[PDB]
């Protein structure tokens, strides 16, 4: 009965996006050409929360791709499970962003933002009852920050009682991929403090130093990361699609995760982990798991978790499990680490268990931590905005499009009241 | 529900303990694949479902018998994150051992120690075999067990050193590795065995009647001996020890804890058909000088404390009667305040022979650990070649360059001046 | 109606123990399966001794067993016979003693104490009127000695007027079997005059010349030792389980032997012992009884027990025997022997006689007797104890657990005390 669309908007959105409804597909038991060849009856009575029915015993998935730059829908068009789509939602303009906030956000979005908003309207009278949406793009260039900024303070000014979900990436510390990034970028997190309800953030390098150090592989490439977030999507959105012992959907977790309501921004973290080589010597635990959780070298950010303090811990389980169990080892890493943890929120952890776990695991388990120390990297991204915002570099392009400064100061104000308001319970 | 946790540090280390644990892995049936075909918990951990892992570390900062260790026929049994490699060798520089390459290696091996002492309950104490005349081999000893003993505390800790032979010689830098590594370890380990190279030499040549020992024999003869302390813990026995026994046994005052090793019998095949072997002549053959491992004279000195486990079918009778005829000879002299200095051990399972190796299925065996007293004349013979190479400051750039002062030699010959003259008057 | 629960404590008292539930529950007839299977109603009458009837006629006995290496209990519970003790009962360590008196008593002593009087505490209130306590250690070793001395000072705190017995393999003179036995034997002595009531001390070279030189065995295993206690110790108390015609219980022994509080240390000894190769030679009179039984050689103790005088003497008699002849023959040996007996005591005899035998023998007799010639192994405890003090040998593993020097010298002068006592009356 619980309803969820999904909107895809920048390069990097399309491509996790595409390989999320990849591990949907493939977690689900369903074929590219949308026919049926599961084995269960678990997977067809909850499939109402991700597809649509149609004539001729033929499944949609509910999507809709936004973009202004066509290569990368000719791209998920072309290859496989690309077929699934359905062929009114590939909407797009053709002029392009250029990696430019001001077009994406004041030019091109009058041109597109009309179509996508009655397209997701009638969508969204599809269905029954609907709890949310989720979006994926960057906070790095230009169409995907500025597309989806705007599309979410449209959602939000027409929906304003539902939830909202942003899986989106943020800048790296050691290398840098784009030079006009702290713009957007603060101008994004200006943005997402007003119109969403919860956003976690990914940085890229911690992945490759996941990679790297635990799955040991040669070449790591950009689809393998892709899968890690997509992993991190279906693992949270697990408890909506299957029984359990303990179920929780999106909202309980809302209301469990935030104290606050501009204290909206987590880390994720998957488990178990290992290579090929070393796969068989270790087990497969609720202890082995539970130590692999809590270590700076799990977190899929770019902050240390040692360096501040923890607010709350949401793990959400999956498998066939011993409740006393993961509850006595949550008391175990309660009682270890006394310094690590909000003195006056007693029990800071929240634990959840479903049943059906990802298929080819015995057992899996996901981390959402809600940490204050990522105070520090808005700090290393906004001091970084004063540099460039003491010599006043590339803004006539910006400028020249409808832009002003004075928004410019005001968004660092906002960004500076929100690093003072970590800073403050610190 | 009893265990111990077993450590390599070196070349020696590394290679003794290859032996050590092929004759593991040959005594409980299990092939070298690490699957079998409900006490070899006491050793090993569980994995999973059909697999077990041994419980062991092998350090070593040269690469190369860790290439040869993986590349081996033991290359499925071990869990690959507990082959510990560094990047340059010491170069059998003490120095280099202790302080300057070694430490940057310490902390992944504590985080091993660390994670391989939350899987068990009970544990008992370390094993770590490591060898005097090296430089990585007795520096990281050092290291890391002044860091033991600083972490865990009051827990036991063994070891096996291979003693430096007076006559023959391999390094020139031997007499200032094992001053200084006396110097360091003698407060924090509680009881370390001497075995020599020279000695298991003679009872090579002289009673397995062999006339070409390749290393790999001296190694089955050390891990025989090893097998034989710790079979009193894999399995049960009329009169059992453990562990935390020999402390209390050998251990009189807290500086001298240094005994000798020996085992009986040392036969071949051919040899052992024409003699049944009864408790009396083997218990008499422990006390032949010619059979101890270590090159010392036994009629030099006397004998302070004397412990014993037996293996294979012996009735207790005839060993009291054994070690009664043992105590009434006149040669065999014993410490005037010490009157019962006799600990005995017993265990029903027979030994094994490794295949391929030099033993014969023999039904019985001998353990006899010895803290005697004349030892500490070839410590005499030890100090006196420190004096030749301090005499004209032989060799000391090398070492100090790398950040010693001068005044440690000064001290480590203040302190073995005092280890033997403590020694000598507790003798006389 | 006269109760008497068992606890065992260290590695030797655990295997006397074994062999001493094998020959009673072999003698009462029942089964190690736990039911009953004897020929008479006369066991089923007195049952209520030792065991316990348990919901479906299956029967338990009442024994505590106590140890702190786990192997032992391993051995005798994965055994035959194992079957039958309730696993409530096991409460044992995972460190150990070994051999450091300290440990045994002071550390480890209160970690298992509460514990072990917990379930002591059950097991005499489920009880009517309990007539005796009885503990089986070792004077050797450290668990045995430290945990059996803290046990016995707990008990006698608890209940003041039940009786304790007490049996301890007592060390050698020719060849030890541990290296710091005389301070473990010196303490142990220490408490032992101090809360017990009857006690015993038995040596292992008078048991190795009993099979050597009358019995003719080749090959001595330690089971066989202790079957040999197992039968002094049935034969004592078989008088409270069966009808006699001079009934003797633990009170009436208790009262009967010592005559000063403070020297109760018995020697005792069992009659006959055949062998095979000359049992045709021999006939089976009350003369041969009472002839084996005053004899030289075939004390359980490695003191000449002619080296002095008798103070007190027991005897317990099993089989259909004839009373004029037990009496006269008793006068008889105190007849022939006037000089190895006090005289200041007349009728230095003290008699039993019960009826039922032991499995397969006619007669049988069991013989206590309270000498002063045992002084001389006090002596080779003392000095031997006295040059290892004389150099300070041995203590820092005892000085590091939290004992002092004060205890060795009131331990000295309380031994130089009991010899000079055991010297005054002779
Ligand atoms: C941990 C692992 O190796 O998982 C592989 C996947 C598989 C990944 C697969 O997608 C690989 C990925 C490779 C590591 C990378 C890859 O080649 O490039 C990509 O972009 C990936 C991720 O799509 C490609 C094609 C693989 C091999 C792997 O993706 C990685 C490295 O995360 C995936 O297809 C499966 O079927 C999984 C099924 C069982 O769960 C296990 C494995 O994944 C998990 C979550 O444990 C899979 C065998
Ligand atoms: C006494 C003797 O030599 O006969 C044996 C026992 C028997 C002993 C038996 O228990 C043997 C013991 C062996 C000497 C040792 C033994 O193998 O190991 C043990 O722990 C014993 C004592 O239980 C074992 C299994 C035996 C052979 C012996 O037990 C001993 C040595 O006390 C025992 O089972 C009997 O039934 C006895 C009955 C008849 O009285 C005789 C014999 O005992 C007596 C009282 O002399 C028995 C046949
Ligand atoms: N995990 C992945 N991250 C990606 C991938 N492609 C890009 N990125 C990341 O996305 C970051 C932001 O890219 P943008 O969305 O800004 C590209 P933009 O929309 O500005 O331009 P166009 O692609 O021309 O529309 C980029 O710096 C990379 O760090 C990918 O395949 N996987
Ligand atoms: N009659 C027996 N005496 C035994 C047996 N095993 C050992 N002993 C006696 O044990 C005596 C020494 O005491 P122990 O060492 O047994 C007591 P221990 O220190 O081992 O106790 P733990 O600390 O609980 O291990 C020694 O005189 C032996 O004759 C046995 O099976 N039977
Ligand atoms: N019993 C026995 N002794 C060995 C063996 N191999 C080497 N040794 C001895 O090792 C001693 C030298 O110390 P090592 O441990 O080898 O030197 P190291 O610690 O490796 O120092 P680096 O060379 O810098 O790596 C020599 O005296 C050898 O007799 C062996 O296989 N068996
Ligand atoms: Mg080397």
């Amino acid at each position: 009965m619980r309803e969820i669309v999904h909107i895809q908007a920048g390069q990097c959105g399309n491509q996790i996006g595409a390989k999320f409804w990849e591990v949907i597909s493939d977690e689900h038991g369903i074929d590219p050409t949308g026919s049926y060849h599961g084995d269960s009856d678990l997977q067809l009575e909850r499939i109402n929360v991700y597809y649509n029915e149609a004539a001729g015993n033929k499944y949609v998935p509910r999507a809709i791709l936004v973009d202004l730059e066509p290569g990368t829908m000719d791209s998920v068009r072309s290859g496989p499970f690309g077929q699934i789509f359905r062929p009114d939602n590939f909407v797009f303009g053709q002029s392009g962003a250029g990696n430019n906030w001001a077009k994406g956000h004041y030019t091109e979005g009058a041109e597109l933002v009309d179509s996508v908003l009655d397209v997701v309207r009638k969508e969204s009278e599809s269905c029954d009852c609907l709890q949310g949406f989720q979006l994926t793009h960057s906070l790095g260039g230009g169409t995907g920050s500025g597309m989806g900024t705007l599309l979410i303070s449209k959602i939000r000014e027409e929906y304003p009682d539902r939830i909202m979900n942003t899986f989106s990436v943020v800048p790296s510390p050691k290398v840098s991929d784009t030079v006009v990034e702290p713009y957007n970028a603060t101008l994004s997190v200006h943005q997402l403090v007003e119109n969403t309800d919860e956003t976690y953030c990914i940085d890229n390098e911690a992945l490759y130093d996941i990679c790297f150090r635990t799955l040991k592989l040669t070449t790591p490439t950009y689809g393998d990361l892709n899968h890690l977030v997509s992993a991190t999507m279906s693992g949270v959105t697990t408890c909506l699609r299957f029984p359990g012992q303990l179920n929780a959907d999106l909202r309980k977790l809302a209301v469990n995760m935030v104290p606050f309501p501009r204290l909206h921004f987590f880390m994720p973290g998957f488990a178990p982990l290992t290579s090929r080589g070393s796969q068989q010597y270790r087990a497969l635990t609720v202890p082995e798991l539970t130590q692999q959780m809590f270590d700076a070298k799990n977190m899929m950010a770019a902050c240390d978790p040692r360096h501040g303090r923890y607010l709350t811990v949401a793990a959400v389980f999956r498998g066939r499990m011993s409740m006393k169990e993961v509850d006595e080892q949550m008391l175990n890493v309660q009682n270890k680490n006394s310094s690590y943890f909000v003195e006056w929120i007693p029990n800071n952890v929240k634990t959840a268990v479903c049943d059906i776990p990802p298929r080819g695991l015995k057992m899996s388990a996901t981390f959402i931590g809600n940490s204050t120390a990522i105070q520090e990297l808005f700090k290393r991204i906004s001091e970084q905005f004063t540099a460039m915002f003491r010599r006043k570099a590339f803004l006539h392009w910006y400028t020249g499009e409808g832009m002003d400064e004075m928004e410019f100061t005001e968004a660092e104000s906002n960004m500076n009241d929100l690093v003072s308001e970590y800073q403050q319970y610190q | 529900m009893r265990e111990c946790i077993s450590i390599h540090v070196g070349q020696a280390g590394v290679q003794i303990g290859n032996a050590c644990w092929e004759l593991y892995c040959l005594e409980h049936g299990i092939q070298p694949d690490g699957q079998m075909p409900d006490s070899f918990n006491t050793f090993f951990s569980e994995t999973g479902a059909g697999k077990h892992v041994p419980r062991a570390v092998f350090v070593d900062l040269e690469p190369t018998v860790i290439d040869e260790v993986r590349t081996g026929t033991y290359r499925q049994l071990f869990h690959p994150e507990q082959l510990i490699t560094g990047k340059e060798d010491a170069a059998n520089n003490y120095a280099r051992g202790h302080y300057t390459i070694g430490k940057e290696i310490i902390d992944l091996v504590l985080d091993r120690i660390r994670k391989l002492a939350d899987q068990c309950t009970g544990l008992q104490g370390f094993l770590v075999f490591h060898s005097f005349g090296g430089g990585t081999g007795s520096g990281f000893t050092s290291l890391l067990m002044e860091r033991l003993s600083v972490d865990y505390g009051k827990k036991s800790k063994l070891e096996f050193s291979i003693y430096p032979a007076p006559q023959v010689s391999t390094a020139v830098v031997e007499p200032y590795n094992s001053i200084l590594t006396t110097h360091t370890t003698l407060e924090h380990s509680d009881c370390a065995f001497m075995v020599d190279n020279e000695a298991i030499y003679d009872i090579c040549r002289r009673n397995l009647d062999i006339e070409r020992p390749t290393y790999t024999n001296l190694n089955r003869l050390i891990s025989q001996i090893v097998s034989s302390i710790t079979a009193s813990l894999r399995f049960d026995g009329a009169l059992n020890v453990d562990l935390t026994e020999f402390q209390t046994n050998l251990v009189p005052y807290p500086r001298i804890h240094f005994p000798l090793a020996t085992y009986a019998p040392v036969i071949s095949a051919e040899k052992a058909y024409h003699e049944q072997l009864s408790v009396a002549e083997i218990t008499n053959a422990c006390f032949e000088p010619a059979n101890q491992m270590v090159k010392c004279d036994p009629r030099h000195g006397k004998y302070m404390a004397c412990c014993l486990l037996y293996r294979g079918d012996v009735v207790p009778k005839d060993v009291n009667a054994a070690i009664a005829t043992i105590k009434t000879k006149r040669s065999i002299q014993f410490v005037d305040w010490c009157p019962t200095g006799f600990k005995v051990g017993i265990n029903y399972q027979p030994p094994t022979v490794v295949p391929g190796g030099d033993l014969a299925k023999v039904q019985r065996a001998v353990c006899m650990l010895s803290n005697t007293t004349a030892i500490a004349e070839a410590w005499a013979r030890l100090d006196h070649k420190f004096d030749l190479m301090y005499a004209k400051r032989a060799f000391v750039h090398w070492y100090v360059g790398e950040g010693m002062e001068e005044g440690e030699f000064s001290e480590a010959r203040e302190d073995m001046a005092a280890l033997e003259k403590d020694y000598e008057e507790v003798g006389v």
